[PDB]
């Protein structure tokens, strides 16, 4: 739904880092680099950035 | 369960200290017995492994 | 107008043979395992292992 505020394994706080990631990916980084030079070293954080789909643009189309 | 049909009820939430860390400083998230493997021969789960660490790695997605 | 399947060295209960006739046959639910059969080549003793 929306991005998790602690990494789930190690408790990195990476909820910090989505428009930031966001920001790199259209700025034509790619994902291997937009998830190294936010400072997420080992892959069970990259594991919560790289494979996250943020549920909740879709779901506050339903608005009143 | 995984993606390829091998369920596991949980057992018991072990604490995090407990949990043996890595090299890289990672705990695990999920243990996993190899003794579901030799009778049941769930290679894609190894290969799922293997996979998925190293997209995690690399910021990759793989077929 | 045979030998009785694939062989794996595995000895035999009753003669000792070196060698055992298997087949398989998943017999439990899809949950788990795979049933094997055993048959030896010379006294033909069948017993069956659950995995
Ligand atoms: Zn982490
Ligand atoms: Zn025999």
């Amino acid at each position: 739904m929306i991005i998790p505020v602690r990494c789930f394994t190690c408790g990195k706080i990476v909820g910090n880092k989505w428009e930031a990631y966001l920001g790199l990916l259209q700025a034509e980084y790619t994902e291997g680099d937009a998830l190294d030079a936010l400072g997420l070293k080992r892959y069970c954080c990259r594991r919560m950035l790289l494979a996250h789909v943020d549920l909740i643009e879709k779901l506050l189309n339903y608005a009143p | 369960a995984s993606r390829h049909g091998q369920k596991g009820i949980l057992s018991r939430l072990w604490p995090a200290e407990d949990m043996p860390f890595t090299e890289s400083g990672m705990v695990p998230d999920i243990l996993f017995n190899p003794h579901g493997f030799p009778s049941r021969m769930t290679i894609g789960m190894l290969i799922e492994s293997m996979a998925g660490k190293s997209a995690a790695l690399h910021g990759l997605c793989h077929d | 107008l045979e030998c009785q399947g694939p062989v794996v060295d595995r000895r035999c209960p009753r003669c000792g043979h070196e060698g055992m006739a298997y087949h398989t046959r998943q017999m439990r639910s899809a949950d788990e395992g795979q049933t094997v059969f055993y048959t030896c080549t010379n006294c033909k003793f069948q017993e069956k292992e659950d995995s």
